[PDB]
């Protein structure tokens, strides 16, 4: 067997959890579950090859930061999932959460999720970062984000809509399978 | 239903690489919701911003280009902007869902009843003196012996104007002048709406190269309702080409007119009335009287 | 009424061991928890230690106190407030001195503990104070 040590970050409440919980046991989070942090193990085929998946819903609390930095050690791969519908959280992967990671553990691969797709072309998401003044992240935003953490790719996630998620973590599982140039 | 509708002004285009003449009109699409709750009171609340989509004509010429290979055989021509507004009218009478992404609005409504003095007396709050007022195109149940207004709705509806030696359909932009019986023109004489004032001479939609456009754009009209008695419009359909040293030497191609009273002293009858687009002399076309002499329209 | 989550998402610590976040089950008698804690770090003798809130209390989980873990609250293993009691007993009644201070220190701090108190005072460890510094003076002054 094989199991990938895959850490899940993100800002607080932006659907680590809910991405997770949509890979690992195939249900939506419907409420917010406040994490602190969860280590799960899954099996799926990535491009031929069974494998399985040590994987972490780990906090997008800076509080339990510290017990996710405790996940820090020993992590072969960083998946960090932020928020379309909170580009704060595009922010603070770009200032806090890829610089952190890196600076516990630099050059392990790190993939970057646009968690909430399903609501870049739909209006309610849409509206609210309108009135908040903001846009739910663009594919090309995200990709710069990508770019900018030198992450191995970014793939946009529907946790609502289970979308996105077993082939982001097919790509979280083979990042360390075949590393990227 | 509540409909909004949007024309871009400015240039005739959003293209680098030329200029175009500022301010050149070009239709934006339309946003439409029933209101039959909205009239009935049912939703009561001024906080209530009712985000509405809008939904523009469709410009859905962006990502399908890019993948249609092994069997290439099409030319398809352009109704995607010459779309007809009656036609978009239709869709959304047919559409119920608008997937805008984004492109729309925000409004906060209730009814008030009573007549504009109770809104600007009960709910002046809402209302003040300075508070835009709209009134229906029509007439009232209850009349007040005294319902002072003079409105007249003047409605371009649609023309056909045939290509000619210009294979693309001329760009009609109509400007329409109320004069005096002398060819002089009025100032604010023609108002484009609420919440603003008239404007001396009226501008229309330059519908991009189409033959046979359709407007149904309504302006306000109000004279001395004496001098009104005196008065007539002009009118200039000229060709708003992408070039604008071309665009402003265009000449009204074609010419108008139409008077406000008939001979004998009526006021022209309401509904539909047809027009002949003139060309030709401009001089037989621009004299305060003669051009009066002449003839204006279909039936006459 | 109710009892309280029964299924709580804690980390389980221990001096020189990885926290390990599980789902710890808390109706279970607390003697077994401590068993498969232990054996978590390859460890025996579950009697013989004790988890405490690796929060500030430090206070040595019984069977009591297991309804306080709150999702996020850190369970830390250590000795059993009978085995801590015990270490700083003949630590205590003992002489050498920078030892007996550490050890003296942590008494203090500890000794707040009820249930570290059940087995310090049934061990008799404050007589054993009372040598370190009524005897412990003239052994070494
Ligand atoms: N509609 C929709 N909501 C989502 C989606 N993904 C996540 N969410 C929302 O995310 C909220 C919080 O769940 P998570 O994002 O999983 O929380 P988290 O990312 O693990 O962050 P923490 O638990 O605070 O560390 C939920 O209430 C969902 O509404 C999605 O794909 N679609
Ligand atoms: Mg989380």
């Amino acid at each position: 067997m094989q199991s990938i040590k895959c850490v899940v970050v993100g800002d607080g409440a932006v659907g680590k959890t809910c991405l997770l919980i949509c890979y690992t046991t195939n249900a939506f989070p419907k409420e917010y579950i406040p994490t602190v942090f969860d280590n799960y193990s899954a099996q799926s085929a990535v491009d031929g090859r069974t494998v399985n998946l040590n994987l972490w819903d780990t906090a997008g609390l800076e509080e339990y930061d510290r017990l996710r930095t405790l996940s820090y050690p020993q992590t072969n791969v960083f998946v960090i999932c932020f928020s379309i519908a909170s580009p704060p959280s595009y922010e603070n992967v770009r200032h806090k959460w890829h610089p952190e990671v890196c600076h516990h553990c630099p050059d392990v691969p790190i993939l970057l999720v646009g968690t909430k797709k399903d609501l870049r072309a739909q209006p309610d998401t849409l509206r609210r970062l309108k009135e908040q003044g903001q846009a739910p992240i663009t594919p090309q935003q995200g990709q710069a984000l990508a770019k900018q953490i030198h992450a191995v790719r970014y793939l946009e996630c529907s946790a609502l809509q289970q979308d996105g998620v077993k082939e982001v973590f097919a790509e979280a599982v083979r990042a360390v399978l075949n590393p990227t140039p | 239903s509540l409909v909004c509708q949007i024309v871009r002004v400015g240039h005739m285009e959003l293209k680098e690489g030329k200029k175009h003449t500022c301010g050149l009109r070009r239709p934006f699409g339309v946003a439409v919701m029933d209101i039959t709750d909205i009239i009935h009171g049912k939703v009561d609340d001024e906080e209530k911003q009712h985000f509405i989509p809008f939904q523009q004509i469709a410009m859905e010429t962006y990502i399908r280009q890019r993948q249609l290979i092994m069997s290439p055989l099409i030319t398809s021509h352009v109704i995607g902007e010459n779309e007809p507004l009656t036609s978009v009218l239709n869709k959304v009478i047919a559409a119920k869902e608008v997937n805008h992404k984004g492109q729309g609005l925000w409004v906060s409504l209730k009814l008030l009843p009573g007549d504009l003095t109770q809104v600007q007396k009960n709910f002046s709050h809402l209302v003040d003196r300075s508070t835009a007022i709209a009134r229906k195109m029509g007439f009232p149940e209850i009349i007040l012996p005294g319902d002072v207004r003079n409105d007249i709705y003047v409605t371009l509806i649609h023309g056909e104007f045939d290509k000619g030696k210009k294979k693309t359909p001329k760009n009609v932009e109509v400007t329409m002048s109320v004069h005096d019986e002398e060819g002089k023109l009025l100032e604010k004489a023609i108002h484009p709406g609420a919440g603003y004032e008239g404007i001396s001479e009226y501008k229309s939609v330059v519908y991009y190269q189409v033959k046979q456009p359709c407007w149904y754009e309504t302006v306000k009209v109000s004279i001395a309702i004496e001098e009104v008695t005196r008065c007539h419009i002009r009118f200039t359909f000229r060709h708003r080409s992408s070039q604008e040293t071309r665009d402003k030497s265009e000449r009204a191609f074609g010419v108008a007119f139409v008077k406000l009273m008939n001979p004998d002293g009526t006021t022209l009858q309401d509904g539909r009335h047809d027009l002949v687009v003139y060309k030709g002399d401009n001089k037989k076309m621009e004299d305060a009287k003669f051009y009066l002499t002449l003839p204006g329209t279909k039936m006459e | 009424m109710p009892p309280p989550a029964d299924i709580v998402k804690v980390a389980i610590e221990w001096p020189g061991a990885y926290p390990k976040l599980m789902e710890i089950d808390q109706k279970k008698p607390l003697s077994a928890i401590i068993k498969e804690v232990c054996d978590g770090w390859s460890l025996a003798n579950h009697e013989y230690f004790a988890l405490q809130h690796a929060d500030s209390s430090n206070f040595y989980i019984t069977e009591k106190n297991r309804n306080e873990i709150k999702n996020g609250t850190i369970l830390r293993l250590t000795t059993s407030p009978a085995q801590n009691a015990q270490q700083l007993h003949e630590r205590i009644q003992s002489s050498s001195m920078d030892a007996k201070l550490e050890a003296l220190k942590d008494l203090a701090s500890l000794s707040r503990d009820v249930t570290f108190a059940q087995e310090f005072i049934n061990l008799d460890g404050i007589s054993l104070l009372t040598q370190m510094v009524e005897s412990g003076t003239e052994r070494y002054q």
